[PDB]
DNA sequence: GATTCGTATC
DNA sequence: GCTACGGCTATACGG
DNA sequence: GATACGAATCTTTTTTTCCGTATAGCCGTAGC
């Protein structure tokens, strides 16, 4: 049961903000979070047991220290902690480097229910000022560990949409079609449509119909899909494919609908899975 | 394929049977555009809803049907504020504007349809709020009430929606549908049949209906080729056969307590029901000319007692027993 | 596009003149307009007597244009609870009139809906604004209002409609409609219409409906019951002949075959035989009682249904047994 | 595991207890596609649910029987969370009212129209227990959703069924099979696994004690197996439920003393019989039955006493509080028999 | 409102 | 001079 | 010392509106 970790936000960038991209996805969809911290690989979780799941991969490289040990298999240590408490670590952390430096952000688990020692360094202008942190956290159990699984997906009707890249032109354009949806304040379901590249956003209601369609050119990886999902969940999704340029959406036909998103590291790959149920159906 | 309940619902006006002065108004209401707010009541399978969709379906086709009609039964939410809402805003909405084909096809009323099936499960404040909503938007919006007891509708929606008592469906009122589905669906039964049918199925089309169907499945099973009795019919029908109630009557004539007990019990232990039986024993006994003017008024107030107490979802053996004791004490 | 429209929509009065009925309601309600002076208006009565007509027709006549600024109407359609009474009532009853002068009148359509709290809110407001603001309530049960609201609220009474208004409302019908209506027909209308006004147009519209073809063709007393769906008085008289003096067999065979020839409902028969037995000289008062009781119990248990046979025998049973005590 | 499923019959032709009813069931089973919705009204444990699965797996072949049984969570109009489980199986869905009360309608409101989007079989067990409002949702969704769906519900004393729904449903009657039936089956069990057997007249007293059900027959001859060391004896004693033991010493004791302090004493004894979650009906029924077995009262007295049944079970069914009506049965008892 | 036990006062 | 982010505020939700 | 007086005990898990908190949207100012 020794965990510790070493963060270095300004030596290493895509990681740290792919870190801090799911703290933040976290923190937003719902209070605490399940942190797996198996041996090769970090695993942050937010199981809701309709609302949807968050299953983020992060390799063991991201960090510049990766000593995980414990009785359980493969030296397994999971934990559940606040999100706004980590969420405020993180941004202290976030503008120590923005007021200007370079140091690391050390993390220990010092202690059934224990906290991690987050303390880093920051320097105002050549002056030493320690900051200190402790989150209370719970440890799982290793059966618990076991109830919590990620939900495999079909692929009998599942079909892909490679959205495009955010650095590229359509990108801009692409993310203003995403959040088109999102001005309308009375508005709890999207009505997706994919027929065999289109993407339509269709909110049909008693009184009023939307259509919102995208013209763009767009590209399917290797017939109709409709799948009926909440709004909060679109604006998380939306919140992903701006932090990510490589961005992946499943469509399930009334089943389930899949936002891929991965960061190319190379080295194993950092990607971010939110599964997203039907609010109901077609 | 599909049961022929549903196979044979009435498509236009003219299919629905016996209930002439209903099909005639709504006939008369097609070639005007004066429809009023109708309440249908009347006993279960008699043909309300068949006909609220068949006058729907001729009112404006398959086509202007989505958008000039909404349908609220109690599979779905209608309580105060869903009454203060939908409704409303449904009501308040302008009538859509018909296509050609549709004008040129089918009269397509200035008006629309809000069709609310099985009004007799509403609460009084969703029709207090449903009284206005009629009355204000009756020249753009019009309102069908359809239920099986009138008096859980209240007073002033009785009042704004016009009246259409649906008939009960007797032998002769339905027996030319019933010969008409046996001569569709190819079956064969003796002279009396279906005139059974449909007084088993006391003011029911419905029951009749099926009870015809599961009589031709048995039918087709055996593969005899031979045509259905009477005797088949009242046997899955659920009637009592004429010797268990006999037996039943001599039993209660000997008023021995002990002895009409164990017959009850042995009788409840064959999973007959006792609305059927005490129907049966009311029919025997108000037909048999053996008994006085005195014996029969007492025998109908039991009866009658019995059938309300049975009615409330009480226990069987118990109602039977204690109907049996009373009348062999009578 | 009045001819678009169900006969209980297409008759509604437009003028104090048009409504009949309540001439010492509409006569008093005309001398307060004429007068200048009108006090917070309740009316009261059972269903179809002309209430929500004569207050709007009184509006009218009031406010001849400013009907939309100067007329506040609410009703149960409408939110009318607490938050509702305390801004959107205020609201109204505050301000200055726009430029009619008189008073801003507020109309409570089926008062008796609303809640006690906001009844409570709303009669300080009734008592408070009463300068430049009058109240109309209107509500066909009293008990479910408050009785300070009672207490200031001036009541007026809405009786049934009577004959006379009837027939006059019935000949304007049959004017506008080209009709004809036989004075048999006439009298089992208004039998049937309980002093209601919208069973009448609903009926008469029925009728015309049923007829082949409306002009040159009467309505008789047939044409009534048979799209309405009402026994006929011959029909109730010879089931209550059958009942009393006939045995048993043959009064249940007069009795199916009455309600087997037109397709007629027990609790139908069971009003009119209620209705007939009203006008019987009763020398025992024991005789009342059995019918009342158990013609009520038959009556709810049809209400909550049943045996419909059960349920015929047991009306004959109960007339029989009660009929003995007068021996 | 007991002997109940043990040999509980599989298949449409294993069905050996009432030949017209299985003869009926695969006339049902020869075309399943203008197949109805059934009732199956009858006898508890006469083998009304084990003559359903039967003819589903008639109808959609073998594995019926594989069921998995799931959580699902549902909402009322106001913020709450309902577990109920769902026992589901291959085109085949189980929904039983005994675990929720009078939330009854959305669940089964939600459960019937995600199911209904060939047809699946539903299965609802004890179609008694809704509450007149799950059957005013039920009648109008498989009025319009008969092609998708099929309704196959067992219950007992179909009375509280609404009018509209036993028109909307064919209506299959399940007779108790006789004693000598029950003997077979017994015989047939005790074949397959040896007993002793001493006499062939305990498995009789063994189904007259049952009258007429298989399930309590089974477990009686499993518990005088298992207490007589896998052996059964002429003499042995009949094995009665519990509740049986005490409705019958609170008849003695009502016949024996008729008192206030017995009344409140009889009150206790429903009030422990009400906390063992024994439904209050069967209670007063059980109740008057036992007293109708007194050889010392008279025909008045069981006359009265079964009049007051009447009376009181009416009452319990159209009230709120079960102890009033047993009380107030218990008390006119007490004051008819004095 | 009832019962039961303990005090303060007449 | 423009954009990002923090603070203020209006609205829906919950119990 | 008799009696009036006082204490302790005899007990519990749909609909409307309202009170305070959560949250998203928009404006103003620091920084690039
Ligand atoms: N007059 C009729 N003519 C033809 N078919 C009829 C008639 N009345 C009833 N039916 C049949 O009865 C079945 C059910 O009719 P419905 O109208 O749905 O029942 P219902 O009148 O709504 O009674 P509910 O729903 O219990 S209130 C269908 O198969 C119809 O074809
Ligand atoms: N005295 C009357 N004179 C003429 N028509 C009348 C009269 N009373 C009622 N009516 C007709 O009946 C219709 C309904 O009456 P309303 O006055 O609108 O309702 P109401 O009398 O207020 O009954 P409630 O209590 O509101 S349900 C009117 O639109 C008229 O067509
Ligand atoms: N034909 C039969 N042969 C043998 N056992 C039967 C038969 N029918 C029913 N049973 C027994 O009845 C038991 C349960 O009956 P069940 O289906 O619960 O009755 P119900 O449907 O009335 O509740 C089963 O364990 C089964 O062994
Ligand atoms: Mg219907
Ligand atoms: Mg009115």
């Amino acid at each position: 049961m020794k965990l510790k970790l070493i963060v270095n936000g300004c030596e290493a960038p895509d990681d740290y903000k792919l870190l801090r991209t799911t703290i933040n996805t976290v923190a937003s969809l719902r209070k605490t979070a399940i942190l797996r911290f198996n041996s090769e690989r970090l695993t942050i979780i937010s199981t809701p047991k309709d609302t949807g799941q968050l299953w983020c991969t992060i390799p063991h490289d991201v960090f510049r220290l990766y000593t995980v040990i414990s009785a359980r298999e493969l030296n397994t240590i999971t934990m559940e902690c606040n999100c706004d408490s980590l969420l405020s670590v993180f941004k202290r952390y976030d503008r120590v480097m923005n007021q200007g430096s370079s140091s690391n952000m050390t993390i220990k688990l010092q202690s059934p229910i224990c906290a991690l020692g987050i303390t880093f360094e920051e320097i105002v202008h050549n002056k030493v000022i320690m900051h200190s942190f402790k989150v209370p956290v719970k440890l799982l159990f290793r059966a618990q560990d076991t109830r919590i699984q990620e939900p495999m997906i079909n692929y009998i009707q599942l079909m892909m949409y490679k959205l495009p890249p955010i650095s590229g032109e359509f990108g801009s354009a692409f993310h203003g079609f995403i959040r088109r949806v999102e001005r309308y304040s009375n508005v709890n379901h999207i009505h997706l449509m994919g027929v065999k590249v289109e993407l339509k956003i269709i909110v049909n209601e008693l009184d009023w119909h939307l259509e919102i369609c995208w013209n763009g050119p767009l590209d399917s990886v290797i017939s109709t899909h409709e799948v009926i999902i909440r709004c909060k969940d679109w604006k998380v999704c939306s919140k992903l494919y701006a932090a990510f340029e490589e961005v992946v959406l499943a469509i399930s036909h009334d089943e389930s609908c899949v936002f891929h998103c991965s960061l190319d590291r190379g080295r194993e790959r950092g990607q971010i899975i939110y599964y997203i149920a039907r609010s109901k159906g077609l | 394929q599909q049961p022929w309940v549903e196979k044979y619902r009435p498509k236009n006006l003219d299919e629905v049977t016996a209930q002439d002065h209903a099909v005639t108004v709504l006939k008369k209401t097609l070639k005007s555009a004066n429809l009023p707010h109708m309440l249908f009541y009347g006993p279960p399978g008699t043909g309300k809803t068949s006909t609220i969709l068949a006058l729907t379906k001729e009112l404006y086709g398959p086509d202007l049907m989505k958008s000039r009609i909404l349908e609220l039964n109690a599979s779905d939410e209608r309580g105060i504020s869903i009454v203060r809402e939908k409704v409303k805003n449904f009501a308040r909405l302008t009538v859509s504007k018909p296509s050609k084909h549709d004008l040129e096809n089918y009269p397509c009323p200035p008006y629309k349809i809000i069709i609310l099936d099985e009004a007799d499960s509403m609460t009084a404040d969703a029709q207090s709020a449903l009284r206005r909503t009629m009355e204000t938007y009756s020249g753009v919006t019009r309102f069908c009430l359809i239920c099986n007891y009138v008096t859980r509708i209240i007073d002033p929606l009785a009042s704004r929606c016009s009246k259409f008592r649906f008939k009960a469906l007797d032998a002769s009122n339905a027996i030319d549908r019933l010969r008409f589905i046996s001569e569709q669906e190819n079956v064969k039964c003796d002279d009396g049949v279906l005139e059974r049918i449909l007084d088993i199925s006391a003011g029911d089309l419905r029951r009749g209906i099926t009870l015809l169907q599961s009589a031709s499945k048995g039918a087709q099973y055996l593969g005899d080729g031979k045509n259905i009795t009477s005797t088949q019919v009242e046997e899955l029908a659920g009637v009592v056969p004429h010797d268990i109630l006999i037996e039943i009557v001599e039993k209660v004539k000997s008023g021995d307590f002990d002895e009409i007990k164990k017959y009850v019990n042995t009788f409840m232990k064959s999973g007959w029901s006792a609305a059927s039986v005490v129907n049966q024993l009311h029919e025997y006994y108000i037909t048999n000319d053996n008994f006085d003017t005195n014996f029969k008024n007492q025998i109908s107030w039991l009866l009658f007692t019995t059938d309300s107490r049975l009615n409330n979802g009480t226990n069987e053996h118990i109602q039977l027993l204690n109907l049996l004791v009373k009348i062999s004490q009578l | 596009s009045k001819e678009n429209l169900p006969w209980v929509e297409k008759y509604r009065p437009e003028t104090l003149d048009e409504v009949y009925g309540q001439n010492e309601v509409i006569t008093t309600v005309r001398k307060f307009v004429d007068e200048g002076k009108l006090p917070h208006l309740l009316f009261y009565g059972p269903p179809g007597t002309g209430k929500t007509s004569t207050i709007v027709a009184l509006a009218r006549e009031i406010y001849g244009k400013n009907y939309s600024n100067m007329v506040l109407e609410l009703n149960a359609s409408d939110d009318r609870g607490i938050d509702v009474v305390r801004n959107q009532i205020k609201d109204f009853a505050s301000t200055r009139q726009i430029f009619s002068k008189g008073f801003k009148l507020i109309i409570l359509d089926e008062a008796d809906a609303m809640t006690n709290a906001a009844q409570n809110a709303l009669r300080r407001v009734i008592e408070r604004y009463t300068k430049n603001t009058r109240f109309c309530v209107l509500a066909n049960y009293a008990h479910k209002l408050t009785p300070a609201l009672l207490s200031r609220c001036t009541r007026f009474r809405f009786q049934p409609l009577p004959q006379e208004a009837i027939e006059r409302r019935i000949a304007n019908v049959l004017v506008h409609e080209k009709l004809k209506l036989s004075p048999n027909a006439e009298k089992a209308l208004i039998e049937l219409s309980n002093g209601d006004m919208r069973r009448v147009l609903n009926v008469l519209q029925s009728c015309k409906a049923t007829l082949d073809n409306p002009d040159e063709d009467e309505i008789s007393d047939d044409v009534i019951y048979e799209c309405c769906g009402a026994p006929r008085p011959s029909d109730l008289k010879a089931v209550l002949k059958s009942i009393l003096e006939d045995d048993w067999g043959t009064a249940h065979y007069t009795l199916n075959k009455v309600r087997s020839a037109k397709g007629l409902a027990l609790i139908d028969l069971i009003e009119g035989i209620v209705k007939i037995l009203e006008d019987y000289e009763l020398q025992n008062e024991e005789t009342r009682v059995h019918l009342l009781t158990k013609l009520a119990d038959i009556e709810y248990s049809i209400s909550k249904g049943g045996n419909d046979q059960i349920q015929g025998s047991a009306v004959i049973g109960a007339i029989k047994a009660s009929f003995e005590n007068e021996t | 595991s007991l002997w109940v499923d043990k040999y509980r019959p599989k298949s449409l032709n294993a069905l050996s207890h009432n030949e017209e009813l299985t003869n009926f069931l695969k006339s049902l089973s020869d075309q399943p596609r203008d197949l109805p919705h059934l009732l199956l009204y009858g006898p508890n444990g006469t083998g009304k649910k084990t003559r359903c699965m039967a003819l589903l797996e008639s109808i959609f072949g073998p594995g019926v029987y594989r069921l998995k049984i799931d959580v699902r969570q549902f909402v009322t109009a106001s913020n709450r969370k309902l577990e109920l489980n769902v026992v589901s199986s291959p085109y085949h869905l189980e929904i039983t009212p005994s675990d929720m009360g009078n939330n009854d309608r959305i669940v089964i409101q939600e459960l019937l129209k995600e199911v209904a989007q060939r047809y699946k079989c539903v299965i609802i067990n004890e179609a008694n227990s809704l509450t007149k409002d799950a059957q005013a949702a039920l009648r109008r969704t498989m009025e319009k959703y008969s092609k998708n769906i099929r309704l196959i519900m067992v219950c007992d004393s179909m009375s509280p069924i609404i009018a509209p729904i036993k028109s909307r449903c064919l209506l299959i009657r399940c007779p108790a099979p006789s004693d000598s039936e029950i003997s077979t089956i017994l015989s047939d069990v005790v074949t397959n696994e040896r007993i002793q057997l001493e006499t062939k007249d305990i498995l009789k007293r063994i189904a007259q004690a049952s009258n007429g059900n298989l399930r309590v027959s089974l477990l009686m001859l499993e518990s005088m197996a298992l207490n007589n060391e896998l052996a059964l004896k002429s003499s042995s004693p009949i094995i009665k439920p519990d509740w049986i033991i005490v409705i019958h010493k609170l008849t003695r004791k009502i016949v024996k003393e008729r008192s206030v302090n017995s009344l409140i004493e009889c009150r206790a004894v429903l009030y422990d019989l009400l906390a063992h979650c024994i439904p209050a009906n069967i209670i007063l029924k059980e109740l008057t039955f036992s007293l109708l077995d007194v050889e010392t009262l008279n025909t008045t007295n069981k006359s009265s006493i079964i009049e007051y049944s009447s009376v009181f079970d009416e009452r319990l069914s159209l009230g709120n509080k079960a102890i009033f009506h047993l009380e107030g049965f218990i008390a006119k008892v007490m004051c008819c028999l004095d």
